[PDB]
């Protein structure tokens, strides 16, 4: 910075502390009362919600091996398993509505081969609906899966 | 739509090679159609004003809202928006020994907003009770305050 | 460093007059904080292309970029796609080789944050802490000792 | 005549009252295609 | 009874579901610090950990960042509940968990912490609830907009009235430390006004100087001051700016310390200043009535004050305006299609009054239980018109 | 439709005008559209009746 | 440049909004070619120069 009269050197360390710290101390997060950071990813106004969340793990997976000692990843606030439960509970409802249609078709018609045409009727119509949604732009949403139930 | 993007993403490459006067002025890449349609005159009858007071109110209330509304190409104000206008007398500069350079420097010093920090900073000391933002220099408002620039 | 009033007319208002002549658009809103962070929101019509809408907003702000402070220019101006709500929040903690809530936030923003925002069309990432930076804490008493300023 | 006309959506409820029709409208016309084709076929082929 | 069970049946848009993940925001009073709000975020973390071990798996607190905006007053805790299997009853589901969080903390404590389920929905679509905003359409400032906003909030809760619940968004209003630098005193002793502005600017607020390299990458370099020399208003005089005549000069010489009243958040809507009002409908009224009885209160205020509805809501709602027109063409196309394969002026009318046959049953099941007329119910109606049309067309086709 | 929304934004501005400030309309293409529809649909009904 | 043609100096605030600030000269001192000599630029040795 300077050199005072008598050949004495003034340095930046002499006039000021020097610590390698954060650029912004306005926010500091915790995790169950433990010092931590994170990554709050937000959608891109038209992104593919779950496929984007699957590729969040794709990039993260190549980062894992080169971590320092102790550095571990945790997952609070995650919408991924709510998609996996809505598909697992609507497709469970799908198979339950077919098996109970079978019991009503056996009570009225005691013929086993008679309770078979309607059993192999609606499975064909459900698959065909997936083909029309792909050709129009719609996706497997919460609405076009409850629509398969109704 | 796409034609407007490429023209204004190429001009921008040669923006640094222009005078600093033109940079702070209004460069604009709009959609053109040589011909007006809706021309909205603005006059006065009762509380009479000039052809200058009217053009300011048109460009400080309804012009910013019109160009934004229903995809307007480009608006042409019929007059001018108000502005702190200064008419330097050359005889009164030589009297007190001065130039136009000294007048411009006085406005770019006193007439300016500075970014002061804040009491109770972003990295504070543990146990601080208050936290407020510091105000320093403020931009001038009226004709009277511009006349008292030293 | 700028307070609420400072950013309200030096950054905010400058963009708002130059936020005109855009295809579509219902309204505009804004929030100018005392911390020194402005954020505008141009909400367009339903079923509008988010791709082309991002181009026109960031090719109009850029016209009024030279009319801003030189502090804000070198800072991070950003036009991203927004969706008020997170989905995948990836916490990052330590167990074995213990470190602070500052060492962790640097490694998150110098290895995995740059890769996440780029991957599978992410709108905008919010780092929970801050990236490292050569931080200097100027002692005022040690400046007056050797006759100096910031 | 009740699904598709109700599927003339408006606003934020664009793909809400839309998708809860057209999705099942494809299911209706494919059940009409499965009731005009294939269901007649297997009824004659094998039943009693 | 079909008309009576429809109008009395209330209107939602989409049911608020158990998502297995919710959150709770914090808000401290005027000019709070980072250390003060950290005490509040610790007490919130206790309720979810020690007093709720069975329902909660992990908390993720964040000091100084609410969804309102930013600052060291706010906070937020991203809760992450255990899986659905380990939470059996209605007590262990989101609705009951956040219920004994509000009226418990509210009343006790000192700050304001809520907790709330995540809207499946979007930001909009609460139903029986609006979002107003008041504009400054003339030359009056922010100080005069504050008085007009307090008169709108006052008269709203002055006469309820088939009530109307109303609060501001967040213009709390806190004091700011103004520093008047006299320009004649500065130049007299010989200090440049440039030097003074980047002394106060690059110490208290910080300054972006240059870029450097740390461990391969490239980061930033900042300059400010040790914490203790910029906490109180008396520490401004500790800084000494140098003058042209090689000698130190304190800040107290040319400065003038004095407090003021500003606002920490100046909102502006559509090129003009504004103040957001987050109101709501009564348990009696619902949306349409609450909005038109807030417009005649908005036009009863002083000159240069108008309004504009900001700002997620709406563009023709669903239970109302839309629904009528959708069902109207549903009758015009049903009538025409029952005729293309029949040829009469009597057959189609038989199917055109099985509409109320099946509908009364749908209204009975929803109104009996705790359900309401939402999206899932309104499409369950049109499906029952297709099932009542089916059965009745068999009664009309085989019989003719 | 753009010229109709020019009046939409202008209509909210009208109430907050100073004393004497009034709006006038020279050079306007709006009524030429309204006459071309009123004269073609008049021609339409005349060709049916004849 | 900042007398005859004008010069964009800085921005200020008028009645809430933000406008511009210009600098030029009274009308009479920049009409004719003989009025160029009326301006005097200062030199480093503290004295006027036409
Ligand atoms: N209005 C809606 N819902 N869709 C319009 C699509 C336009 C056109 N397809 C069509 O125009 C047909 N849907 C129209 C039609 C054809 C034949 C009979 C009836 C209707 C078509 O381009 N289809 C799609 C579908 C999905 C897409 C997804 C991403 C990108 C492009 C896409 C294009
Ligand atoms: N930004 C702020 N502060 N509030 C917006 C919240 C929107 C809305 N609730 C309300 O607007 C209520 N505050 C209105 C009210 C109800 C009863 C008494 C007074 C005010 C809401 O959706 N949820 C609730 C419900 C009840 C509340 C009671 C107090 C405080 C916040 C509340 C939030």
């Amino acid at each position: 910075l300077k050199v005072n009269q008598d050949g004495s050197r003034v340095l930046l360390r002499d006039v000021a502390k020097i610590e390698l710290g954060g650029e912004n101390y306005d926010i500091i997060a915790e995790f169950n009362g433990q010092p931590a950071s994170g990554l709050g990813i937000k959608l891109a106004t038209g992104a593919n919600a779950l496929d984007t969340a699957a590729a969040i793990r794709a990039e993260l997976a190549k980062m894992e091996p080169f971590f320092p000692s102790g550095l571990k990843i945790v997952y609070p606030y995650d919408t991924t398993p709510f998609v996996k439960i809505s598909i697992h509970e609507v497709v469970k409802t799908l198979v339950e509505a077919i098996i109970l249609v079978f019991l009503v078709m056996y009570l009225f018609l005691q013929n086993f081969r008679a309770t078979l045409i309607p059993t192999i009727a609606v499975p064909v119509v459900l698959l065909g609906t997936f083909a029309v949604l792909a050709a129009f732009g719609f996706s497997i949403n919460t609405l076009t899966m409850f629509g398969m139930v109704l | 739509d796409i034609a407007q993007v490429q023209v204004q993403a190429k001009l921008q490459l040669a923006m640094p090679l222009l005078p600093q006067e033109v940079q702070q002025q209004g460069v604009s890449v709009e959609k053109s159609s040589s011909s007006f349609l809706m021309v909205v005159g603005v006059i006065n009858t009762d509380g009479t004003m000039t052809q200058e007071d009217i053009s300011d109110y048109v460009a400080a209330n309804m012009k910013d809202a019109i160009s934004r509304t229903s995809g307007v190409g480009d608006v042409q104000l019929f007059g001018s928006q108000y502005a702190m206008r200064i008419w330097m007398n050359p005889n009164e500069l030589n009297k007190f020994q001065l130039t136009p350079v000294d007048v411009i420097t006085a406005i770019k010093a006193q007439n300016a907003q500075v970014a002061a920090g804040q009491l109770g900073g972003t990295p504070p000391v543990k146990g601080q009770q208050l936290n407020a933002s510091i105000i320093a220099q403020t931009r001038l408002t009226s004709t009277e305050e511009f006349g008292k620039i030293l | 460093g700028a307070d609420a009033k400072t950013v309200q007319d030096t950054v905010t208002q400058v963009i708002e007059q130059n936020m005109n002549g855009i295809d579509n658009l219902m309204y505009m809103s804004s929030n100018s904080d005392s911390t020194g962070t402005v954020q505008i929101t141009l909400t367009f019509e339903s079923g509008t292309d988010a791709d082309i809408a991002q181009v026109q907003v960031q090719a109009k702000l850029q016209l009024a970029m030279p009319l801003l402070p030189q502090e804000v220019q070198q800072q991070g101006v950003s036009v991203e796609k927004s969706s008020s709500s997170f989905l995948m929040v990836v916490g990052v903690i330590n167990t074995d080789g213990t470190m602070t809530q500052e060492d962790i936030s640097d490694y998150v923003a110098a290895n995995m944050k740059d890769a996440i925002s780029r991957t599978s069309g992410v709108g905008d990432v919010q780092l929970f802490g801050s990236q490292y930076a050569m931080r200097i804490w100027m002692n005022p008493n040690e400046l007056n000792k050797f006759q100096l300023t910031p | 005549a009740v699904f598709v006309p109700m599927a003339f959506f408006g606003g934020s409820t664009g793909a809400i009252y839309r998708q809860f029709s057209i999705t099942i409208v494809s299911a209706m016309a494919l059940s009409v295609l499965v009731a005009l084709i294939l269901t007649p076929a297997l009824c004659a082929t094998m039943l009693k | 009874g079909m008309a009576y069970l429809f109008v009395r049946l209330p209107s939602s848009f989409l049911p608020d579901e158990d998502q297995g993940v919710f959150m709770t925001m914090v808000q401290l009073p005027a000019g709070a610090t980072q250390e003060r709000t950290q005490k509040v975020l610790n007490e919130v973390t206790h309720y979810y950990l020690t007093k709720e071990k069975n329902n909660v798996e992990s908390v993720f607190a964040v000091n100084g960042f609410g969804f309102a905006g930013r600052g060291q007053n706010t906070g937020i805790a991203f809760v992450s509940l255990k899986d659905w299997a380990d939470r059996p009853g209605e007590e262990n589901k989101v609705e009951a968990i956040t219920m004994r969080a509000t009226r418990a903390f509210s009343q006790i404590k000192d700050a304001m912490v809520f907790a709330f389920n995540l809207p499946a929905i979007v930001e909009l679509g609460t139903a029986t609830g609006f979002d107003f905003e008041l504009i400054d359409q003339a030359g009056l400032g922010h100080e005069k907009l504050t008085q007009a906003r307090n008169q709108l909030l006052a008269e709203a809760a002055k006469h309820p009235d088939m009530l109307t619940s109303v609060r501001p968004n967040g213009l709390e209003d806190t004091p700011q430390f103004k520093i008047d630098i006299d320009q004649e005193k500065a130049q007299a002793l010989g200090v440049s006004i440039n030097d003074i502005n980047t002394t106060l600017g690059a110490a208290w607020g910080g300054s972006y100087v240059n870029d450097f390299i740390d461990r391969g990458r490239v980061k930033k370099v900042y300059v400010m001051s040790e914490a203790k020399y910029r906490m109180l208003p008396d520490d401004i005089g500790d800084w000494y700016v140098r003058a042209a005549d090689g000698q130190m000069v304190p800040f107290s010489a040319f400065s003038s310390s004095r407090w003021e009243y500003g606002s920490p958040r100046l909102e502006r809507y559509n090129g003009l200043p504004s103040m957001e009002i987050l109101g709501q409908a009564a348990p009696g009224k619902s949306t349409g009535e609450a909005m038109e009885l807030m417009e005649q209160l908005a036009s009863k205020l002083p000159t240069g004050v108008g309004y504009d509805w900001t700002g997620m809501s709406y563009q023709e709602r669903l239970s109302g305006n839309q629904a009528p027109s959708l069902y109207a063409i549903s009758l015009i196309v049903v009538f025409l299609c029952l005729a293309a394969l029949y040829e009469s002026w009597s057959i189609p009318f038989s199917v055109m009054l099985v509409v109320p046959l099946g509908v009364i049953g749908a209204l009975l099941a929803a109104t009996f239980r705790g359900l309401t007329n939402d999206v899932y119910f309104q499409v369950g109606l049109l499906t029952t018109i297709g099932l009542s049309a089916k059965n009745a067309i068999l009664i009309v086709e085989f019989a003719k």
